[PDB]
């Protein structure tokens, strides 16, 4: 039982859900990995004298 | 009584060149037309060509002399090279060394001749094609601003140094220096009016372009035909702008609106620039005396420090 | 509309009663999980004080 | 001296009122010309 | 006729109002009459 | 005599003299707005006078009224100036940070700025709805969205990125110019900012294009010509005629691009750059000319 | 400076650039 | 105790996503 | 008739509301009453 | 009929809500009542 | 306009009379509550002095 | 327009007479209230001096 | 007739309102009457 | 223009004479009130001196 | 062209003659008032000196 | 009828949600309750 | 509209009566919950003082 | 029926998503939870 | 005729008014007459 | 004929007016006559 | 659509690689290239 047969029955409409989920996951993963790498290998900014 | 084939396909002087038209292709895909087409040459335009290129040759040769005739340094410092007017001493005299303002005077004279001959070319071709001559008067209104900047303002001040120095970076420096000299043009009322008209012109251009492109499915871009009888696209545009802000125009009034915005921009700018130095030596003091300056006793200055 | 009750027959369809049941069950499960999560969050650090 | 100078009066408040009145008048007459009756293509026939 | 009545009335009224307001404001700002303190 | 749209009275196509009332009645067609698709019905789907009121029209009008009230209150009360050319509506101090307190000064600046943002977004959505009711394109919403993004960059993104929230502009007539001047001279030679120069170029080109198009269309309105005179005129001068459909496309594109580059330069100047003269110190050190000169011509 | 928030706001600005680019691409794709 | 909670919410999200996908994808 | 009832009602209501708001704001600003602290 | 009922209702509701919001905000900001931390 | 009174027949429809009555009752209740609130606030702290 | 008096027929419609009467009564009540408020405010503190 | 009644009414009413507001503002701003503190 | 006088028939309508009368009476009342106000204000504080 | 004099028939309309007379009378009265005001102002304080 | 039931439902729900969000935001910004370290 | 009461025929459809009843019940429950929340908040920290 | 079931489902789901995102953002921005450190 | 009456009248009136205003401004700005408080 | 009377009249009038204004302003700004102080 | 996925993946990979090499080089924490 579904309310959107065109989206939960056909393969072409069923592919869009996985495509969107993968897109969101890839964006989040790329952002997180880049910022983690940037903040891990950087020296301490301000050493007082 | 006007044969367009003759006006586009004559020979010799008073005729055209580049007669076999070219084709670019991508301009036809993106803009709808890609014909390079022939170009007219009729003794109003030969003079402009010769005078403009004489001025350009003078300026470029002075640029070359300023770098010791080194082509590599010529490419290095091209965008910060300039040919300045004579210094403040010997205000309006022409007995000046060539490297101390002599070349600037000659180049400016040839440029004046070139712009006047270009206006003559525009007027004559508008007359010869059968159309009106509105473009000539618009160009006149911009030449008014140009001549105030380059001729009429240095006169009545007593020196040639009140004019720009013919360079890529020299116009920006001239604008900054003129602002600093005479107080602050933010408190110049004619600067305010010019800015109002300029931003209104940009707003109107964007609105008109978007409106016509949105209704182009019904051939709304054919202005010449719509002025005879309105069509569905013009009706839709009128209804849209009536339902958005409560009033609208037809396909004939908007062009008058645009023309007058641009003309007012140029004229108010010229008047403000001329009035800046001769009558009001300090715009901020005038604004304070006119009660158009906000009190400012206790600033929070931490915003403006690094 | 055979499986729908008499009182809600004019408002619901046979293919929508099951989906409504699924939505109700999902809401209740989400509420239970939210209660658990809120209890753990309070156990971590109070927010009212 | 609670009042501005005469040059301030002219240069500021004459152009401002002129612009406001001119804008309102021009808008009114543009709307009058736009909403008048003239030749048009019939929307029922036109598509 | 060269000019119509409405144009003459409009121009005259506008000029009169503008000149009256300008003259009152100039006289008030000049501070040469002892008017309104 | 048949009256033409321009104003001519030409004695006597399928055209005819039709009052505007018939056109206005014909094209109503209610029930195609953006809110109708979402909620299944538009709560306000009628006209009040000449205006169409929709779901976002109410939001826009509420924002407008509230913003105007707050603006007048800050400037008539709490300042006691009584004139609009000396008002000075400031945000909270930079020391306060990103937080807002009603007791502290600068709260009504927050109220006015939020109300103005709501009104602007509501106006954009209303324009989208009116465009969608008439089966038109979405071009005017794109241009206005460029303008609204220019507003959001100045009042939301830059203060948040800089993190102190005192970095937004006062809403005062003749007083936002003070902020512009001080910000421009803090990063000295704001002329030398590349995107500011591109924006100025686009603004001047837009004004020139508007004047040229207005002149060209006005020069043929009331004459017996063959519609191809303008093309010959524009090919004889400058040797190119864009055409009817290209000029409006160019106008829309130039207008949008100018504001886009301007908001880019303001945001970049806020955070990633400090001095625009030091930005050009990379030029003379590139290894194609760094060793070709002597004396004052060195570097 | 927090460089994450600044980069996020820059991304929003570059997103704001997008609709004009989409209009240009649509005009190019049509009118073949 | 923050990382443990982060793992808990992430696991809950993954389980819910997988369950609903299996429900739809059948 | 030159003016309709609806136009007159709308104009009068808007003018009255704007005048009331302006008068209240000015009286509050003047600080001559010792009202609202 | 000079006006429609729905227009009257909508205009009245908008004016009332705007007035209530403005009055609450002004009274809160004036700080003359000792409400919500003085 | 069967239920609308004769005097207000040219102005009111049958289905708007009841809505108008509801609005009138709501307004009367609102003014009663507002009067009570203003009296309580004046008792707590005068705003004129 | 039978209800409108003889003199005001050319300017008034039958339905607008009632609305005009309502508006006039509202304005008169507002004027009385405004007079009372002004008298009370003057009794509180004169504003001319 | 050159001018309609509605145009005259609109022009006169707007001019009267504007002049009344301007005169009240000027008299208040002069500070020569001892009104509103 | 039955009610309009013979002298003013070419300039006035029948429905505009009444509005003109109302406007004239209002202006006369305004002039009288303005004269009284000016007299009292001069009696209070002269502005020419 | 019946109330206009014979000389001014080509220039004046039968409806604009009345308006012209009104304007002329207004200008005459204004001129007289202006002359009196100027005399009074001169007697108060000369502006030339 | 002057208004439809579903239109009233939409208007009421939206107004209530907006007012609830505004009241929570204002109470939090006041900082008078010691909520979320405030 | 067989289920609609006699007074509310011209406004309410038979299907809309049930939804109206549900909305009324939800509003009443929310009001009771809000009363309890306000009492608890007052017991925690008075806001008028 | 006054409201289609599909529309109700879509509206409820979108409202829930927006509420969850907004509440996470506000709670993480607060001084008690400093973005989970 | 080379020129219409309207053009001549309009040009003459505009020139006269502009010249009068300019001459009054230039004469009164010089401060060489002692008019209206010096 | 090569030139119309109208164009010659217009050009002569404009040139004369411009020259008169320019010469008056130049002489006044030279400050060599003791005119208007 | 296959083409959009390929284009997005290629540009994302290239941008990430270039940015990460630049960041690592500017960090000066590896003793690479002096
Ligand atoms: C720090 C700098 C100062 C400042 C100092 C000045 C000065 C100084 C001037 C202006 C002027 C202008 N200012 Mg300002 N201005 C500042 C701040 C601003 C701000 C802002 C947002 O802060 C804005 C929007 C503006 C806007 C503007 C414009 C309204 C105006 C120029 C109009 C124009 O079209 O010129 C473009 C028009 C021309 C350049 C005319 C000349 C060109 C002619 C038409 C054609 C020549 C062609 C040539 C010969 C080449 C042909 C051949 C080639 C091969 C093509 N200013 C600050 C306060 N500004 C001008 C003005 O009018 O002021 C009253 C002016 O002189
Ligand atoms: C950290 C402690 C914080 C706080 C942090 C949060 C956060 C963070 C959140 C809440 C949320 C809520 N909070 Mg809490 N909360 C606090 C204190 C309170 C107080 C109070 C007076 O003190 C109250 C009354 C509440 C009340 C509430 C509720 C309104 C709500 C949880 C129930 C709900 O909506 O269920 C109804 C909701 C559901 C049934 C949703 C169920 C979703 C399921 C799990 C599916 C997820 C998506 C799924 C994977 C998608 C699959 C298909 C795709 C196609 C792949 N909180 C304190 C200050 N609270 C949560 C919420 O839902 O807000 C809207 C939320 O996100
Ligand atoms: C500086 C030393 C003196 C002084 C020295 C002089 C001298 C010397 C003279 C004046 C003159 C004048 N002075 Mg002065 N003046 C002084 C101080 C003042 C003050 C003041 C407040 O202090 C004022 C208000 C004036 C005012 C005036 C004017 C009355 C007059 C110029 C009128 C004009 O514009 O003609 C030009 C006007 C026009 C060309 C336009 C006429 C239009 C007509 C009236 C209406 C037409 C309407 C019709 C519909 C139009 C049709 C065409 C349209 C285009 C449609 N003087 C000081 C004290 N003054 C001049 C004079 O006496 O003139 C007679 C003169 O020569
Ligand atoms: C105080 C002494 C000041 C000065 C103060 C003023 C002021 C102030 C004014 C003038 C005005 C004028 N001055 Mg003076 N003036 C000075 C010195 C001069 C000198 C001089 C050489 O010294 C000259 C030549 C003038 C010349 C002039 C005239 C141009 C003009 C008066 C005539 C006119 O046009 O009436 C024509 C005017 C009318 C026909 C007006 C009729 C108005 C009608 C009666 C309505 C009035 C308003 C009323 C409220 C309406 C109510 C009802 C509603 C309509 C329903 N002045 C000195 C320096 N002068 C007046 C003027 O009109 O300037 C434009 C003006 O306002
Ligand atoms: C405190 C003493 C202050 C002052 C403070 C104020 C304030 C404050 C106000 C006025 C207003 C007015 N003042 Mg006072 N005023 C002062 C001195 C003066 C002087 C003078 C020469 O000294 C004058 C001539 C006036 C004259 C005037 C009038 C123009 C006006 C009141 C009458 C009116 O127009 O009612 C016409 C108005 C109406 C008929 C409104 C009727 C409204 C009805 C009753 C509904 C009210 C709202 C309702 C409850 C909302 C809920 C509805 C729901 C359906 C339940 N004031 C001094 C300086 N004055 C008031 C005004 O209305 O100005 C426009 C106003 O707000
Ligand atoms: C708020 C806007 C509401 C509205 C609210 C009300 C209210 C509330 C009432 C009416 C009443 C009436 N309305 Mg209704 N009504 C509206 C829309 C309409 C529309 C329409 C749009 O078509 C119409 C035709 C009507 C028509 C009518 C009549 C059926 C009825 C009697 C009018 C009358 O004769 O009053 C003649 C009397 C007056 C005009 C009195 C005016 C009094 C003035 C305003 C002064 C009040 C002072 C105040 C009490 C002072 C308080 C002081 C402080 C306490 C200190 N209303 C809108 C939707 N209407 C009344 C009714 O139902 O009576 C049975 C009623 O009580
Ligand atoms: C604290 C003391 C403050 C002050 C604080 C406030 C505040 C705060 C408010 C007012 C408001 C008003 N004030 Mg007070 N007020 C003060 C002094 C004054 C003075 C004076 C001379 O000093 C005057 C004349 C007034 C006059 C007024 C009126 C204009 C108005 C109240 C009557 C009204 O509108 O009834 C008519 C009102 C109604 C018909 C409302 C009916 C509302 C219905 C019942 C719904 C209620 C909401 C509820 C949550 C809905 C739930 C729906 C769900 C589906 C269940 N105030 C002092 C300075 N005043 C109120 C107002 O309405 O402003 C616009 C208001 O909000
Ligand atoms: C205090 C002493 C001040 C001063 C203060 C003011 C103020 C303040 C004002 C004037 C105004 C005027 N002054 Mg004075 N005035 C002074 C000295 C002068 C001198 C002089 C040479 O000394 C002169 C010539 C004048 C001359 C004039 C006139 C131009 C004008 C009144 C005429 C008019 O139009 O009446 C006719 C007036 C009317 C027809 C108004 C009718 C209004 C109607 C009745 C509505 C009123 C509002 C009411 C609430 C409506 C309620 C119902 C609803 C609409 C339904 N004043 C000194 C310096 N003067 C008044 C004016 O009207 O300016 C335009 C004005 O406001
Ligand atoms: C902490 C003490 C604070 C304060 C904090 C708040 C806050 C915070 C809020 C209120 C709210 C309200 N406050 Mg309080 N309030 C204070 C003091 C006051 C005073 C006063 C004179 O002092 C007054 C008159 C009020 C009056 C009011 C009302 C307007 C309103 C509660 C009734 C209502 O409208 O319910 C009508 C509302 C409902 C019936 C809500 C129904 C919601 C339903 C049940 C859904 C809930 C969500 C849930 C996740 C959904 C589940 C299903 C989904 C499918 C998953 N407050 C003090 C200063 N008050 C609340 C409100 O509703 O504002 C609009 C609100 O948010
Ligand atoms: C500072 C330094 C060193 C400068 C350098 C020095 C130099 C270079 C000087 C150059 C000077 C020159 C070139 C001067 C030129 C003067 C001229 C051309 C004046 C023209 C007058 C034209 C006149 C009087 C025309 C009048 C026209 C009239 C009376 C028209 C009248 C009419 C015409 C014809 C109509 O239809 C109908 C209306 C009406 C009957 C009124
Ligand atoms: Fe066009």
């Amino acid at each position: 039982p579904t309310l959107f047969p065109e989206i939960t029955n056909t393969v072409r409409g069923r592919f869009y859900i996985v495509a969107g989920i993968i897109s969101v996951v890839m964006a989040v993963a790329s952002i997180a990995i880049f910022w983690w790498i940037f903040y891990t290998i950087t020296p301490a900014p301000a050493p007082p004298l | 009584p006007i044969d367009l084939h003759d006006e586009e396909y004559r020979d010799g002087l008073e005729g055209t060149i580049a007669k076999p038209p070219g084709h670019v292709g991508w301009m036809q895909r993106l803009l709808g037309e890609g014909q390079v087409g022939p170009i007219y040459v009729g003794l109003w335009g030969v003079i402009s060509f010769i005078t403009f290129f004489a001025s350009a040759f003078i300026i470029l040769v002075d640029y070359g002399r300023q770098v010791g005739w080194n082509p590599i340094i010529y490419l290095r410092e091209f965008w910060n090279l300039a040919v300045y007017p004579p210094p403040t001493e010997y205000g309006l005299s022409w007995n000046v060394p060539w490297d101390k303002g002599g070349a600037w005077l000659a180049a400016t004279f040839f440029l004046h001749i070139s712009v006047l001959t270009w206006w003559a070319r525009l007027y004559t071709r508008a007359k010869a094609t059968g159309v009106g001559t509105q473009l000539a008067w618009g160009f006149a209104s911009a030449l008014s601003l140009y001549f105030v900047i380059y001729l009429f303002h240095p006169l009545a001040l007593g020196n040639w140094s009140a004019a720009p120095g013919h360079g890529f970076r020299a116009i920006l420096d001239w604008t900054n220096y003129v602002s600093i000299h005479w107080g602050n043009f933010y408190y110049n009322p004619f600067h305010m009016l010019s800015i109002f008209f300029l931003l209104g012109s940009t707003l109107l251009l964007a609105m008109h372009g978007a409106t016509i492109v949105a209704t182009s499915k019904w051939k709304s871009e054919m202005e010449f035909t719509e002025m005879m009888a309105e069509g569905p696209g013009t009706q839709r545009a009128q209804l849209f702008w009536r339902w958005v802000m409560g009033w609208n125009a037809n396909s004939y009034n908007i062009h008058i609106w645009a023309w007058w915005f641009a003309a007012f921009t140029a004229i108010t700018g010229a008047i403000g620039l001329f009035l800046s130095g001769t009558l009001v030596p300090d715009w901020y003091a005038w604004g304070e005396t006119a009660k158009i300056v906000a009190p400012w006793p206790n600033p929070d200055w931490a915003q403006y420090v690094f | 509309n055979d499986l729908v009750p008499d009182q809600w027959k004019p408002l619901f369809n046979n293919a929508q009663w099951l989906v409504h049941d699924i939505v109700v069950k999902t809401i209740y499960g989400g509420l239970i999980i939210a209660v658990i999560a809120h209890v753990l969050c309070w156990a971590w650090t109070p927010w009212i004080r | 001296s609670p009042w501005p100078v005469w040059s301030g009066y002219a240069l500021c408040f004459v152009p401002l009122a002129a612009v406001i009145l001119g804008f309102i008048i021009a808008a009114r007459f543009t709307d009058k010309q736009a909403t008048s009756a003239y030749l048009r293509l019939d929307p029922a026939k036109a598509n | 006729r060269p000019f119509e009545f409405r144009t003459s009335v409009v121009v005259s009224t506008l000029l009169g109002l503008v000149m009256a307001l300008l003259i009152h404001f100039v006289v008030l700002s000049s501070g040469a009459f002892n008017w309104l303190r | 005599a048949l009256p033409l749209p321009s104003g001519e009275t030409l004695p006597a196509a399928s055209a005819e003299v039709i009052p505007f009332s018939i056109i206005e009645e014909f094209y109503k067609r209610p029930g195609k707005t953006l809110a109708a698709r979402f909620f299944g019905v538009d709560p306000f789907d009628f006209w009040i006078g000449r205006f169409y009121v929709g779901l976002f029209g109410a939001i826009s009008i509420i924002g407008i009224i509230l913003g105007v009230a707050f603006y007048l209150y800050e400037g008539v009360v709490n300042e006691g100036t009584l004139n609009i050319l000396a008002m000075r509506i400031e945000p909270p101090p930079v020391s306060q940070g990103l937080n807002v307190d009603p007791a502290q000064p600068g709260f009504f600046w927050f109220l006015t700025m939020v109300a103005a943002t709501i009104a602007f977004v509501g106006w954009l959505l209303r324009q989208i709805d009116i465009s969608l009711k008439l089966d038109m394109g979405m071009e005017v919403p794109i241009a206005f969205g460029a303008v609204v993004s220019s507003w959001i960059t100045l009042q939301w993104l830059r203060p948040i990125a800089m993190g102190a929230w005192g970095h937004g502009f006062p809403l005062g007539i003749t007083h936002h110019l003070d902020w512009v001047s001080n910000i421009g001279y803090q990063y000295y030679n704001f002329f030398y900012n590349p995107f500011h120069a591109i924006g100025i170029t686009l603004l001047f080109a837009s004004t020139l294009f508007l004047h040229m198009h207005g002149s060209a269309v006005l020069s043929e309105a009331k004459r017996n010509i063959s519609d191809q005179n303008i093309h010959v005129f524009w090919r004889n001068i400058l040797g190119y005629s864009i055409g009817e459909i290209g000029i409006h496309r160019v106008a829309f594109w130039t207008g949008a691009a100018s504001v886009l580059f301007s908001n880019l330069c303001i945001f970049l100047s806020g955070t990633f750059v400090k001095d625009w003269n030091a930005f050009w110190g990379f030029w003379d050190k590139m290894p194609i000319w760094n060793g070709v000169g002597q004396g004052a011509l060195v570097a | 400076m927090n460089w994450i928030v600044a980069t996020f706001m820059l991304m929003f600005v570059l997103v704001a650039f997008l609709p004009l680019v989409v209009s240009l691409a649509y005009t190019w794709v049509t009118n073949p | 105790m923050a990382p443990f909670l982060m793992a808990f919410f992430t696991i809950v999200l993954i389980v819910a996503t997988l369950y609903f996908l299996s429900m739809i994808m059948s």
